């Protein structure tokens, strides 16, 4: 009952071998190991498709048999590493192997991970919310027996327990440099929030790292990881062993058909000047009046630019707009809209998440009474946008770690020694009605609100809206309401409603949402005009500061930056134009002066 | 794979056999030497240099370090053999232990054959230990660098305490008595916890089947005094898109009480593992404690220092994206040279920043944070405090030696101005969460930000009337800046055209010297801390006539502009910081104007 | 829990080669390692007492431990043998340890064996009686898995299941190549039957062999064999696995004491010429008469000398005696003082041994229905003596297996499938009442009693007593018998019979017993003048045989040369002499002619 010689086994190692025996060819294999030797790591990348290329049925088989045939890779891997460099292979217990190139069906979602592809290789992409600490993992465990002079070993691998006394009885002193030990990280992957339907539930896959895979992840990081999916011992657990991570850029693309892109182009080519008030009238076409605040929501889901500079200063692309207003106002209409219409947007109230909140938080497991550092609102919204309504009601600590997020869109946290930084740069929509109602115009909002004053000079900008009793204007809010209200579908005979569905000029929504992902890759860049026109036009404002909301200051100048940054991604036009800072200009002006 | 008995040979010889040639060349075999201290109880602890076996066997050194523990006992072993040869005084029995180890000794000797439990372990053969000190071949490890791989090796490391448990007698073997027979039990102890023994395996009980029970005695035992203490990435090996990481160590023996919260300290020790299961067995680790030791160019840098603005172009390379602000730019960098504390002596320099928001008074402090060689940010824990039983130093304890920088100033716990308080007094941070005045060593300059309540300056409104802080507390600030953002339509379209620039190139307007990058920077001030300039007296008869004409101003002033004593001694502080700019170990007339013509522009700020 | 390092073995294996590394020293092991290598066998002999030389501490480690210790013993020699050469080391897959000489404790008989040497060395003496088939024992069993296109191994060694399918029930298939395959035989040893009580029981020991030592023993072969005692899987069974054999000489030596030899020299050389008649009257001082009889069996005790030709012969030295008289006369009484004088004999009557008979036979075991070769009575009497009364009563199969073992000496067996070939030259004495009693001196010896004159004519002699009612020789034996009766030991009182306890000028039995075996060892070649006379007294004989027991041929002057030479012995004489010869030639006279 032990095993001699396995031809398959040997074929396979040897395939393998002659696989990164990349010499005669092109070299790019033996470069990489070359380079893998030099940088000292002990995990090769490689493309699936090129093995499929030397190989069609080995690379066949390595998808649906992952478990032994990435066994025999490593030995392959071992061996060569050996043949180039001998010392350098003895460095190392063992060697690793990365897949990558395109997975034909084997690459899916959390949510269309099936039990299909147990035991199979499977790339998932999605977002990781749930992270656990780091933990050394015993593998290899030797033992010294004094009594008997002896040393033994225990392989664990996939598999009271721990041994610690002879079978004489002799005791055992473990021997902690001979063993060996992994570094060990347990993580969740979800489907991108964007893309996920709302009837169905959520689909969240667990993931192993070891070895160097164990820190190259954090929650809200859109990664693609590739790893071989596995059941565990009792219905019964499943996870996912990563065979490699890599973290696909949050910028992504905007893919759709060129037949949407086509359309767009014509679109953005047919009138540039009122593209921005045409969306601005259609994008919340429900509501009636706020112009300025459509045209504000509008620069906030287009975005700034983000400037990383080379002190590292990190000046945000993101806007922040916070709207007060009497209650019976449409602001919760308003958000609504932008949860339909932005490209990745998140709702929130002011309680935030359970338990994790806005902000990132830490949970003990409870299953296992184990630590996990898992991803709150405000993170997973990076680079996007996240909607806060009844933000007045935030609670204190969201009040102080909302301060660091605004300031640098990134949430630290060393809490039960599980130091972390997670970047959360995202643009901010917050919504809070007066208190009491009926707000006062003679005090601050913060009087009104308390925002303990900062976090007014964090938002860029804010923007206050009344129920002024006007009967003309009850009178056009009315006719707005009851001619909404009074419509019926081309199709319909005035009868029935719409059915109790079971499941959840003016330019559409998608359209406007599918425009808007487009205009958000353009990074549009400053010109000299537009710079002159906008220092005057800043300082024109510090000479309107005489009079006496918050002061103009370096903020508003920042503010104006992005605005005029904002309108020009609206056009597409890649250099800022003056009719951009003019625009902005006169928005802030309303801001602050009405 | 190797024969430990072999080894075990191998150590008995160096330790014979190992000398060097002392102070005079004295040949002195040095372990030989401690070796009869340790037979007559005259050491407890027998530090070990590594590179001492290297000078002879390195390859020795080097499976000492792919696993140590087994090095250590196979050491201590080896000792407890050498030692009785070396014995040569019947010395007196200190303690009740070594009469103890003595009574037991005679019995053992009474007695042949013996099965192995009816043997003393080793580890009660005791009352002398042993302790590894790294090769300097072994470069010192990041905590972030101790990884799983390293797990049973011998490494060396630096950082900083942010914590330490009290001593504490940690149990080594613990031994009993039988209910119903005279032999005595042992137990060694590996684990943090276990299960006390019941009843006796002794040979006499066992053929008995009395059920002779065992009752521990703490006399028959031996402990071991005990710390448990983390310690933090220092500040400089941390990157800048992170934070510090700490990590558990543990002391014991006469490494005991070496150590305090915010010491500097480099430590050599084995990483091991605790367990206070998936895969494998999942368990957290820690660092055994061995050694602890409290730690502490090219021309054209000379060719640069010897230029008369060089020290301004080293305030111009401060936030060079910032601009304006240049002579509090100035100011920053007399902070982070600081003084000199001859004999003492406030060296530190601690500044204040009150001014309008978006200023970039935050930013500033994030730059002088990034810069300073030891280096805190806070907002207001900031100051010390004692979590369950332990010490845990805040930023304030961290900063020391160094630069605490608190933004948020205004909106600080009155407690905590209490604090700092004492810090800009003594330089001392007190605490007694159960009413135990515990002390703590705080010396480390603070940059204070704050900002007016209700919007903007008031120029009208005096000082704290813009500003809720206390009065007395404010003029304990060597320097006390405030920053008015004033409509100045040609200022203000300069600093426009400023940010205009930067977001149209990423990069700061090119200005008459270009900034120096920020470890440059730090290697000039590690340069400027060398020195040490002093006050000729001669200078101080100009420098009181300079004192005594602006306190006169003072009492023409209408308002009280805090001039005081302590006005004279931060300009002290400050004439021979610049000094050390200077690089001149003599203060100077132009540093000493230059320091008045400062503190003059920060009265002058109050305008 | 996979063993890593053994210093102790590592050590022990070390400290053997070292002891096989035999350069710096004279060379004998090194050569016979070299002598071993040209043998072509895979089992080298060693001496324990040069192991307790170079290492007093190995020595007594294997012989303590035998089991470990030979294990690193044959690592050492495989080890030892690739230095020397490797391809013959690879040509056997292992090697063997032969132990040889002293053994102070574990030098022991299958009587005092006892159950404590179990796990030692131990060097059994004594007799082989039943051998088992050589049959081939399976120790390691290769299988090939198609399916899988895997090997497979097994290892059986100490330790239905014998593999047949993989974990998937794929068939397998043995390859019988490469599979190991070791000839195994079982062989019984017993006390050596001259020394051993009566009161006690057998003690039969169960020896194991293999490889070369299958067949390097017989039944009936006094042999010590130096191996592992050890236990049986399961109150349990116990059996000796062999190390080495080896088959000491059966005549062995008289050591006794040199007193014992003084004695003997003063004796003979007090009287040699009368230590013959001497001999004869103290042989049988019970018996009145037949003193020719006793001279007779004083010759068969001594015997001749075997004479070995170029040509393969093996002309016996051994003689034969049958003695024929009416019931009631001292024939019974004369094979009791035979076997209590005789050095090597053994009783038996005329049916022979139970089962087994006379010679050998196969006998099933019926415990396991295994065969076994059961050596017989007459085979444990090679070179020795063996006493058969019933003569007559002996079966057919017996009356004709006598044959060869009278010619040849050599008993053979090819039935059962089982082929063997032992040893029987024993001189015999046989005797035999005549039918009806009342013996007539007018038909055959035969008639009288029925042997087909082969065996009259293969015994050497023929002496027949009749029950003659003489008053006079009546008279002398009938004194002679109430003498007998009337003495009494010189302590006693008349009295009381002697105790019924539970055991069991004329010279002593024991100091002619010493004596006989001493003169056995003797060896008397002819002389020129001895020859002469005894060929005149052959042709003389010849001539005599005109005139009409057998007729005189050349088995009688064979049978008289061996009487010559058993009379040689006699008197210790180098040489025989004339008066070796003249009493043969009266004693041949004497039975052929009353
Ligand atoms: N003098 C200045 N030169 C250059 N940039 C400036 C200046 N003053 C303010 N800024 C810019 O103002 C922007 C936003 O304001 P900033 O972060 O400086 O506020 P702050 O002064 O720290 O405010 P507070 O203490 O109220 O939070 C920063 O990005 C900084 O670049
Ligand atoms: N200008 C407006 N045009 C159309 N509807 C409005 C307008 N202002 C308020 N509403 C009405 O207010 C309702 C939503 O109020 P909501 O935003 O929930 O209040 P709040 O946000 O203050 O809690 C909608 O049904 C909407 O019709
Ligand atoms: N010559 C003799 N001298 C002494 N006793 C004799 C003699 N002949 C026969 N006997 C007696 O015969 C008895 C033994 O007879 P046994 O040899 O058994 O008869 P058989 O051998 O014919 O069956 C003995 O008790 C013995 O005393
Ligand atoms: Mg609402
Ligand atoms: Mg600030
Ligand atoms: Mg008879
Ligand atoms: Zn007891």
């Amino acid at each position: 009952t032990v095993v001699l010689d396995d031809v398959e086994l040997r074929e396979a190692q040897r395939d393998y071998l002659d696989f990164l025996d990349d010499e005669e060819d092109q070299g790019i294999y033996q470069s990489k190991v070359r380079e893998l030797i030099s940088d000292n790591q002990y995990r090769l990348i490689v493309n699936v498709n090129d093995l499929r290329r030397k190989n069609e049925k080995r690379a066949n088989r390595l998808l649906n048999n992952a478990f032994e045939e990435l066994v025999a890779f490593q030995r392959a891997l071992k061996d060569f590493v050996a043949s180039i460099d001998a010392t350098y292979a003895k460095q190392y217990e063992e060697f690793y192997v990365g897949l990558e190139g395109s997975f034909g069906s084997k690459h899916v979602s959390p949510r269309t991970l099936t039990s299909c592809f147990l035991s199979c290789v499977v790339c998932v992409e999605g977002i990781v919310t749930k992270c656990s600490l780091v933990r050394p993992k015993v593998v290899r465990s030797v033992h010294y027996c004094p009594a008997t002079k002896k040393t033994i070993e225990r392989r664990y691998s996939d598999l009271s327990v721990y041994p610690t006394k002879d079978e004489e009885n002799n005791p055992l002193e473990t021997e902690y440099g001979l063993s060996v030990y992994k570094d060990h990280q347990t993580i969740t992957i979800q489907e991108m929030p964007e893309k996920a339907p709302a009837g169905q539930l959520p689909r969240s896959v667990d993931v192993i790292l070891d070895d160097d895979l164990v820190d190259k992840a954090k929650p809200g990081d859109r990664v693609q990881v590739v790893g071989t999916y596995r059941c565990l011992p009792g219905t019964f657990r499943t996870v996912l062993i990563a065979c490699n991570v890599k973290q696909m850029s949050k910028d992504a693309q905007p893919s759709f058909s060129a037949e949407d892109i086509a359309k767009i182009k014509k679109f953005s080519k047919t009138r540039s000047k009122d593209i921005f008030d045409q969306l601005a009238k259609s994008l919340a076409p429900s509501i009636h009046g706020h112009d300025y605040v459509k045209k504000a929501i509008l620069c906030l889901l287009l975005g700034g630019v983000e400037r990383d500079l080379e002190n590292g200063s990190h000046i945000r692309g993101d806007i922040n707009i916070l709207l007060i207003g009497d209650p019976s106002v449409a602001k919760s209409q308003l958000l609504r809209y932008v949860l339909c219409t932005a490209p990745r947007a998140i709702p929130t109230t002011g309680r935030g998440s359970s338990g994790v909140g806005l902000t990132a938080a830490v949970t003990t497991d409870q299953e296992t009474g184990e630590r996990r550092l898992e991803a709150g609102a405000m993170v997973l919204a990076d680079r996007g946008v996240v909607c806060i309504d009844e933000f007045d009601k935030m609670s204190d600590m969201d009040r102080t770690a909302i301060h660091e997020v605004m300031e640098q869109g990134r949430v630290t946290i060393a809490k039960a020694g599980i130091h972390a930084r997670l970047n959360a740069r995202c643009s901010v929509l917050a919504a809070a009605n007066p208190v009491y109602g009926r707000y006062d115009q003679y005090k601050t909002p913060m009087e009104n609100i308390g925002l303990q004053d900062s976090l007014l000079s964090r938002f860029d900008l804010l923007f206050i809206m009344l129920d002024q009793m006007d009967p003309e204007q009850d009178r056009e809010i009315s006719d707005h309401v009851l001619r909404m209200h009074r419509y019926r579908a081309p199709g319909e005979q005035d009868g029935d409603a719409m059915p109790l569905g079971s499941a959840v000029k003016m330019v559409s929504a998608a359209f406007m949402k599918k425009y808007i992902h487009v205009a958000k890759i353009i990074k549009p860049v400053l010109t000299q005009e537009s710079a002159t026109y906008i220092a005057e036009e800043y300082s024109r404002l510090r000479s309107q500061d005489s009079m006496s909301t918050s002061p103009v200051t370096a903020r508003t100048l920042e503010t104006l930056i992005r605005l005029a940054t904002a309108h020009a991604k609206a056009r597409m036009s890649k250099t800022v134009d003056l009719q951009d800072a003019e625009e902005a200009v006169e928005l802030v002006q309303y801001a602050y002066f009405k | 794979l190797k024969d430990y008995a072999l080894e075990k040979e191998k150590v008995k010889k160096f330790l014979q056999e190992f000398y060097q040639d002392d102070e005079l060349g004295k040949k002195q075999f040095k372990y030989g030497n401690q070796l009869v201290r340790l037979a007559h109880r005259e050491q407890v602890a027998l530090y070990v240099d590594l590179d001492d076996v290297a000078e002879d066997d390195p390859e020795l050194v080097d499976s000492i370090c792919e696993n140590a523990r087994r090095y250590a006992k196979l050491f201590a072993d080896a000792v407890q053999e050498l030692l009785p040869q070396y014995k040569e005084r019947e010395v007196v029995n200190k303690d009740v232990l070594d009469v103890y180890i003595e009574h037991r000794l005679m019995m053992e000797q009474r007695s042949m054959v013996r099965s192995p439990q009816n043997q003393y372990p080793a580890e009660l053969m005791r009352r002398f230990e042993l302790y590894f000190q790294g090769p300097s071949s072994n470069k010192p490890r990041v905590i972030r660098e101790v990884r799983a791989d390293s797990v049973g090796k011998l490494v060396t490391v630096r950082g900083i305490v942010t914590r330490v448990s009290e001593v504490k007698p940690k149990m080594v073997v613990a031994t009993y008595t039988c209910d119903q027979c005279g032999a005595e039990t042992y137990q060694p102890i590996q684990s943090p916890t276990f299960m006390p023994l019941i009843m006796c395996p002794s040979q006499e009980c066992q053929t008995n089947r009395s059920g002779g029970r065992l009752y521990l005695q703490t006399r028959g035992s031996r402990f071991i005094k005990f710390q448990e203490m983390k310690m933090q990435e220092h500040s400089d090996q941390v990157p800048v898109g992170n934070i510090p990481r700490s990590i558990t160590v543990l002391v014991e023996g006469e490494n005991t009480r070496i150590a305090q919260p915010g010491d500097h300290v480099s430590v050599t020790g084995i990483f091991l593992p605790i367990l206070r299961v998936v895969q494998g067995l999942l368990s957290e680790t820690y660092l055994e404690a061995h050694r602890i030791v409290k730690m502490n160019l090219t021309r054209e840098e000379l060719r640069q220092i010897a230029e008369e603005d060089f020290y301004e172009k080293l305030a111009a390379s401060i936030a060079p994206e910032i601009y304006g602000h240049e002579d509090v730019k100035k100011a920053l960098l007399l902070l982070l040279v600081g003084g000199v504390d001859q004999s003492k002596i406030r060296g530190n320099i601690n500044i204040c920043l009150m001014g309008d928001p978006g200023v970039a008074k935050s930013q500033l402090l994030s730059y002088i944070d990034r810069l300073a060689p030891r280096s805190q940010y806070t907002t207001g824990g900031l100051t010390a405090a004692v979590l369950r039983l332990t010490l845990e130093g805040g930023a304030l304890v961290l900063a020391d030696q160094g630069v605490c920088c608190i933004d948020e100033f205004d909106k600080m716990a009155e407690a905590d101005r209490t604090a700092i308080h004492e810090v800009m007094e003594q330089q001392t941070i007190s605490i007694a969460k159960a009413g135990i005045l515990t002390t703590l060593n705080a010396r480390c300059s603070i940059l204070a930000a704050a900002n007016p309540a209700y919007g903007r300056y008031n120029p009208r409104r005096s000082l704290e009337q813009n500003i809720q802080l206390p009065a007395a507390l404010l003029s304990r600030f060597d320097l006390l800046w405030l920053i008015q953002d004033r409509p100045d339509r040609d200022n203000d379209l300069r600093l426009a055209q400023h940010i205009t620039y930067v977001h149209q190139h990423s990069r700061q307007p090119p200005s008459q010297f270009e900034p120096l990058d920020m470890k440059l920077m730090r290697r000039y001030i590690a340069m400027c801390r060398e020195k040490q300039p002093m006050v000729p007296e001669s200078l101080a008869d100009y420098i009181t006539a300079a004192y005594v004409e602006m306190r006169r101003e003072a009492w023409a002033s209408k308002d009280a502009t805090y001039t005081s004593a302590r006005t004279l001694l931060a300009i002290l502080r400050l004439s021979t910081a610049l000094a050390r700019l200077r690089m001149v170990d003599v203060v100077e007339k132009e540093d000493v104007n230059e320091a008045i013509r400062l503190m003059e522009m920060s009265k002058d700020s109050l305008l």
